[PDB]
RNA sequence: CAAAAGUUGACCGAACUUGAUUAUUUAGAGGAAGUAAAAGUCGUAACAAGGUUUCCGUAGGUGAACCUGCGGAAGGAUCAUUA
RNA sequence: GUAUCUAGGACUACCAUGGUUGCAACGGGUAACGGGGAAUCAGGGUUCGAUUCCGGAGAGGGAGCCUGAGAAACGGCUACCACAUCUAAGGAAGGCAGCAGGCGCGUAAAUUACCCACUCCCAGCUCGGGGAGGUAGUGACGAAAAAUAACAAUACAGGACUCAUAUCCGAGGCCCUGUAAUUGGAAUGAGUACACUUUAAAUCCUUUAACAAGGACCAAUUGGAGGGCAAGUCUGGUGCCAGCAGCCGCGGUAAUUCCAGCUCCAAUAGCGUAUAUUAAAGUUGUUGCGGUUAAAACGUUCGUAGUUGAACUUGUGCUUCAUACGUAUGUAAGCGUAUUACCGGCCGGUACUAUUACUUUGAACAAAUUAGAGUGCUUAAAGCAGGCUUCAAAUGCCUGAAUAUUCUGUGCAUGGGAUAAUGAAAUAAGACCUCUGUUCUGCUUUCAUUGGUUUUCAGAUCAAGAGGUAAUGAUUAAUAGAAGCAGUUUGGGGGCAUUAGUAUUACGACGCGAGAGGUGAAAUUCUUGGACCGUCGUAAGACUAACUUAAGCGAAAGCAUUUGCCAAAGAUGUUUUCAUUAAUCAAGAACGAAAGUUAGAGGUUCGAAGGCGAUCAGAUACCGCCCUAGUUCUAACCAUAAACGAUGCCAGCUAGCAAUUGGGUGUAGCUACUUUUAUGGCUCUCUCAGUCGCUUCCGGGAAACCAAAGCUUUUUGGGCUCCGGGGGAAGUAUGGUUGCAAAGCUGAAACUUAAAGGAAUUGACGGAAGGGCACC
């Protein structure tokens, strides 16, 4: 069925990227959903989302900027040991400078930068540029 | 697309990988020992083996020429091996009956070019090299 | 899925957002659960009740009048079926199919369809005991199961 | 009281013999393949509808190719027209 | 119990029936000791390790034993088996996988040298012994540093600058770079060689007199020059010969590939080549491949292991303070059933508290290695030296031989509470607490001592009742699935009974006659007159033309006459139920066209084989005739096909139009009718889910194409299986398995070979198709 839910929401937002389209409908919206696209605005790389309260499990309607090339998603959430975030970052992003991986870190759903700073290694859940 | 990219699936990737390096050729060489097993040398290096006959060894087409082989016998093996004398006129350094180093042809075992199941280069002609005695700077032993 | 079968086709329940309502209903929760009770006694599924007493009355969700869905309001007041209902049914087909292959031998798409109902009994009795709503080591035998429908 | 050669019963047990077993190697009348083939002999099988479209599974027969029969597919020669 | 230094099935009696396994056990193989490590890299990895260390093991193969703290010892013993030795013939004595040496094996690996001086060990020892180790000799595995010449000038050469002249063109001439065997003195010892230094004593280095430079001396190579690949379309010889070429290719008489020469290039104290490995190789894919056609979806599905898995469940905030720039809040403190409670003065303990996987921080990580700090080993490999006031006087001053990671994972300790699971308690002996002195377990102080009695204390726990406390214990129902279903409805789904139609074939009757079948034309074959044919009926077996499709069903194979029954499936619809049950799958199973096969029925038709007529060299075939097994059906096999839509399945998302199958919402639309309706079908409108098409991609692709073959990333995307990793050999061999058998599955290699496949393009060519044009 949608074994990881996720990854099929953010396909999803670069389909609806891919053709310019500012909104997408997604299902069935996870916490891990909530927490990564939280992670997403922060950056700006998305505009506002909202997450509609169906009794069922939850779809999101997605505004989109535009500012984003791709959105992938790391299944199985390889575990990093605080040394393998050098080479993740490097393979997947585009730039040293830029482009943020995402990570399911004990204290939260957080990016790889605010992870470097607590130093709160983890499992991979995502790859954003 | 396939591989099984959950988080405990761990096993399966390794069970699988073993599956599919069956497959690998070069890992199939390794593993299954077949150097050893099939192969006139037993993955070493040089052979020294006893010059039966010479062989005037017909060309594959578009190329129609005699070119020049020797059968071969290894000491190790008894086994028989035909190898070409590359270099210079060569079979006239032969000689019937002379200890002949036998090396391989640098491609995997696969018959050289146009040349038909010659897997194998000739080195040397009684321990001086064929190589030394083109250009003339050596004299071959006696017997 | 449609595990059987190709089939993509979903239908299902649009349930209506007031989790309260319906605010014109006169009848009490005891009302309703008065006649669950008593429909209940007539021998009455609960499936059979639920959709019974929404024509007949108003009950528009009998989980939205009186807290409790029929299932647990049956077993509060000791009507449970040893076996819940959706067994039964799947039971009671299985039973009526094989007994059909007795009498029509070389039904060659009735015993490849006879794998499949004894199938989703073994798969769905498979997290009753999990629930222990089902005895642990509860097993579906072709011989117990023409029994168990009657 | 000590005490040698010898020696009793035990347990370890090398070693040997014979059956069984396994791995590994290698002889062989002859049969039956494939390959290198490269100047040959016999056919034209397929490649154009290859003059019998092709080709699959399977059986039998033809010197062989192959043909044929039964069910197929199109990788056809119909992407079709045709109340 | 015994043994032993010790736990111990180590061993033995008795007594139980256990232990291990798709998380790959048991077995077999291994150029398989393990690790520390090495190689090769973008990383990730892949490969290696026999060897310089650490641990263990063994000492020809094996067994047994003494001594001694310790050996089941071999440069101890005893034995056997295998090897080897001497002998005065009775016997005895041995272990180079120790150091040298020899033989043999092989591709492959050194001296029958010297020494305890260094390093250190052992001994009774200051002292002896030491092939432990050091030393020399051998040593292009490998690494490290470069002697082999340099400058004016002369002979002519170039390029600026000048005088010029300014295509041309000459003269002066410079920092130079040179092609010259012309010159000229200089430089510095590699080598050589007193001496000194080295050393145990020698050796070489580091020192240094005496010596050594016009290369012919102090004298450099190894492959290549068509392309890959850097450099001859050179000259002689050869002429598809010899031979060359890792590959493609050269060589059949300008050979730019050969063999030389000459010229030159590339790497030069090294280079060639072989083998193994690694990069390339994305050709192994964890990172990070491909599967419509290129090598690739198992016939299809159920389905267990395996594997995976939706949403919801301390958490958001508000305020203020501190702190970057009126903000910002990220940092700090407050406030809402797990930061509550003491003691000692918020601190720090104590009392503390869901399991894990993971992750965080710590310790614990052998040195060498690896990275690298400090440092002129004269450079350097790296050594771990040495530098300093100071070469004074002098132990005076002294920095040192760090730090990290590889020794992974693990384990230990600690933090987090995200992610993914687990947790009470809805058949409530549910959670606290509290009342019964109710219950059971259960006691050292103090009754001077010590003992007996029984109270408090209940030392300290438990269990059972009753009451009060509680938000008092049931989460949604994934545009997930299961199931039932008000039901509506679909379909050539399946099984059984049944039914219809004509024909094909045969037969009779009737009836009229000498031809008929068949083809390219023919003949066989049919007829002697009644075939063949007509007509009529009937027998037999088979099958549903047209209607019938880019149309349906079924998991797929497959499924087209009628009608009845039995049960199934799917779409739709459902404010029903269940409340994650699910998704996909080794194994295993279910179904599985046809041929082939077993036994009957059945055999009309077609019709493998056979025998016939033409054709044709052949026909054995196409073609024509007769027709067997077979087609059909039934009870069994088989498990395979282009079992094909060459395209796995399940979920979401990404484009217009019109068909098309089915259901539903509206039809104040047409028609059918009852006085009109109500009903039904179709269109019209709207929408799901089906199968496709068209044209465009708005992506992919090599293109053809593909709305999937898209989202396949920029070496990534949901979940999961299966298959391919050059072409052939080969779906063969071999063994196992299944089968009655035929066969089928599982499925190599030897060896062969530089292409092979797919695509599109243009030509050529057709006994493939349409137009034209000319009295060859």
């Amino acid at each position: 069925v949608r074994m990881n839910v996720l990854a099929d929401a953010l396909k999803c937002i670069n389909n609806a990227e891919k053709r310019g389209k500012r909104q997408v409908l997604l299902r069935p919206c996870s916490k891990v959903i909530i927490k990564f696209l939280t992670v997403m605005m922060k950056h700006g790389y998305i505009g506002e989302f909202e997450i509609v309260d169906d009794h069922r499990s939850g779809k999101i309607v997605v505004n989109l900027t535009g500012r984003l090339n791709k959105c992938g998603v790391i299944s199985p959430r390889f575990d990093v040991p605080i040394n393998d975030i050098e080479k993740w970052t490097n393979n997947l992003l585009p730039s040293r400078q830029f482009g943020y991986v995402v990570l399911t870190t004990s204290g939260g759903i957080m990016d790889h930068e605010e992870a470097r700073r607590k130093h709160l290694g983890g499992k991979i859940l995502g790859f954003f540029f | 697309m396939g591989k099984p990219r959950g988080l405990r699936t761990a096993r399966k990737h390794v069970n699988h990988r073993r599956d599919q390096r069956w497959a690998d050729k070069d890992y199939k060489k390794a593993h299954l020992g077949t150097r050893w097993k099939a192969n006139p040398f037993g993955g070493a290096s040089h052979a020294k083996g006893i010059v039966l006959e010479k062989v005037g060894v017909e060309a594959k087409q578009p190329n129609s020429a005699i070119r020049k082989c020797v059968r071969v016998q290894l000491i190790k093996n008894g086994k028989k091996i035909t190898a070409f004398v590359p270099r210079d006129g060569s079979l006239n350094y032969i000689e019937e009956n002379d200890e002949v180093l036998v090396a391989g042809f640098g491609r995997k075992g696969h018959a050289v070019g146009d040349i038909p199941g010659v897997r194998f280069k000739v080195v040397k002609v009684a321990n001086v090299s064929l190589l030394a005695l083109y250009k003339e700077k050596k004299e071959r032993p006696r017997s | 899925g449609r595990m059987h079968a190709p089939g993509k086709g979903i239908s299902q329940s649009a349930l209506p957002y007031r989790r309260t309502v319906p605010s014109w209903l006169k009848l009490n929760a005891d009302d309703v659960k008065e006649q669950i009770k008593k429909l209940g006694k007539k021998g009455l599924t609960p499936s059979k009740i639920g959709i019974i007493l929404r024509d007949s009355h108003g009950v528009a969700q009998v989980r939205f009048v009186n807290g409790n869905k029929i299932l647990r309001i049956m077993k509060s007041v000791g009507l449970k079926p040893d076996i819940p209902e959706d067994l039964y049914h799947m039971i009671k087909k299985a039973v009526a199919i094989r007994k059909h292959l007795e009498r029509n031998r070389k039904d060659k798409d009735g015993k490849f369809r006879l794998i499949l109902v004894e199938s989703r009994i073994h798969r769905l009795a498979r997290y009753y005991k999990t629930k222990s709503v089902l005895p642990p080591n509860w097993k579906y035998e072709s011989s117990t199961a023409s029994a168990l429908v009657a």
